[PDB]
């Protein structure tokens, strides 16, 4: 709960979100290469009515 | 394994 | 006259007790990490010491 | 009391953390005064199938 | 920490047993 | 009674739609069934 | 060879998403 | 009790890489009719 | 001791037998609320989830009733 | 002087776990021993 642990918590939180952004970029470049990959959020709709 | 405990082990957790 | 022998409408029957799924859009639900720990924490070492 | 409550809150925003107060939502009267939004959100999560 | 009833009774039981132990091991 | 033989999907913004109940959007969208001016347009006729 | 449509009993496209505690 | 210049320096990157909402390239096929009917849904 | 008397939440929409079947069903099946409401009977799963949220389990072990906890 | 908030929070977590485990084991013994009444065994 001191300073040297409160910054080591923030290093073990930023390094998670950097890998999460790498996943987010790879799942964008996959669909831009016409490969239907899933994202961080779910797939939005289906063929039902909305596209 | 004792029967005082076998009747209560499945009672405390039904699984 | 007994009921169900009375004249009734010729209609499509009721679809009230049907289970429906929903098309939710892309940004509706948040991203979830940190699986919660259902199991209770054990304090054997604290009461042992 | 405004100097303390706007100092820890000044640390929560600068650190990057977010969310509710942990010691407020831990009790049972929070889920009795917010009875309205929980009946909405439970039906929304259950009907979408995430509960 | 507040208490526990069986813990308190077994505490006084073990304390009296240890007292009789040290008083009977001396002579 | 007929058992469910199909998959039924309504969109998420139509979560409010429930049978045997009239929502406020149905009143504000089709008001002629709820202004009691014509006796042949009642909310029972609308529900039917 | 039959192929089921998405409006088939049990062949939806909206898969059941699981909560994190399960 | 902390050195909050370094804490804020790291927390800026944490707020930048935090998944708040979708970006422009990952929105998918934006359907205007779905938005226009969801705005009248009086949900939250 | 300061024990949590959980079966005193017997407010008229629920009952003591309903709370007992709720707890035994959640211990039987973990978080599958359709099976839980099936085990309870006569109640929708949303009421089961809501009454499971609104149970005062840990409030008798926290400090205050509702001066202040301070920092 | 008067600053330790942090150790207070940690031992507060510890004492809350202690009192919770005390009540859990009390109800566990009162249900496991049938020398206790069913109105605090099945209860």
């Amino acid at each position: 709960f001191s300073n040297k642990e409160y910054i080591s918590r923030l290093w073990h939180t930023l390094k998670y979100y950097q890998d999460l952004k790498n996943t987010r970029m790879k799942s964008i470049t996959s669909t831009s290469q016409k490969i239907p990959s899933a994202s961080i959020w779910g797939n939005g709709y289906s063929g039902y009515g909305n596209g | 394994l004792s029967t005082n405990l076998i009747s209560k082990i499945s009672l405390l957790r039904p699984s | 006259v007994d009921s169900k022998l009375l004249p009734k409408n010729i209609e499509p029957p009721l679809t009230s007790q049907y289970s429906t799924r929903h098309d939710a859009p892309r940004g509706l639900f948040p991203f979830e990490s940190y699986k919660p720990s259902v199991q209770l924490p054990d304090m054997a070492k604290l009461k042992k010491m | 009391n405004e100097c303390i409550a706007s100092t820890s809150n000044a640390l929560k925003v600068l650190s990057g953390d977010e969310g509710y107060n942990e010691d407020m939502v831990r009790r049972a009267n929070f889920y009795k005064e917010n009875e309205a939004m929980l009946r909405e959100n439970i039906e929304v999560i259950l009907s979408n199938g995430r509960m | 920490m507040n208490t526990s009833d069986s813990e308190s009774t077994l505490y006084k039981y073990l304390k009296e047993s240890k007292r009789k132990y040290d008083e009977i091991t001396h002579p | 009674e007929i058992p469910q033989a199909h998959e039924i999907v309504i969109p998420s913004y139509s979560k409010w739609f429930n049978l045997e109940k009239i929502h406020s959007i149905e009143v504000q969208s089709l008001p002629e069934f709820f202004t009691n001016r014509i006796p042949s347009k009642t909310p029972e006729v609308y529900m039917r | 060879k039959r192929v089921p449509n998405p409006n088939f009993l049990g062949n939806c496209n909206i898969k059941d998403f699981k909560p994190p505690y399960i | 009790g902390y050195d909050i210049n370094y804490i804020s320096k790291i927390g800026e990157k944490i707020d930048s890489n935090k998944p708040i909402f979708l970006f422009a390239p990952e929105l998918g096929a934006i359907n205007l009719h779905a938005l226009s009917m969801s705005l009248q849904s009086k949900n939250l | 001791l300061k024990k949590v008397k959980i079966l005193e939440q017997i407010d008229e929409n629920w009952s003591k037998e309903d709370l007992q079947k709720l707890l035994k069903g959640i211990q039987e099946f973990g978080a599958d609320w359709y099976k839980v409401a099936k085990n309870v009977g006569n109640k929708s799963p949303e009421q089961c989830i809501l009454r499971f949220l609104q149970l005062p389990i840990e409030d008798k072990f926290l400090y205050g009733d509702g001066n202040g906890l301070g920092p | 002087v008067g600053i330790d908030t942090h150790t207070a929070t940690d031992i507060y977590q510890t004492l809350i776990a202690l009192n919770l485990d005390t009540t859990v084991n009390d109800c566990l013994d009162k249900l496991l021993n049938d020398e206790c009444t069913e109105s605090t065994r099945e209860n």
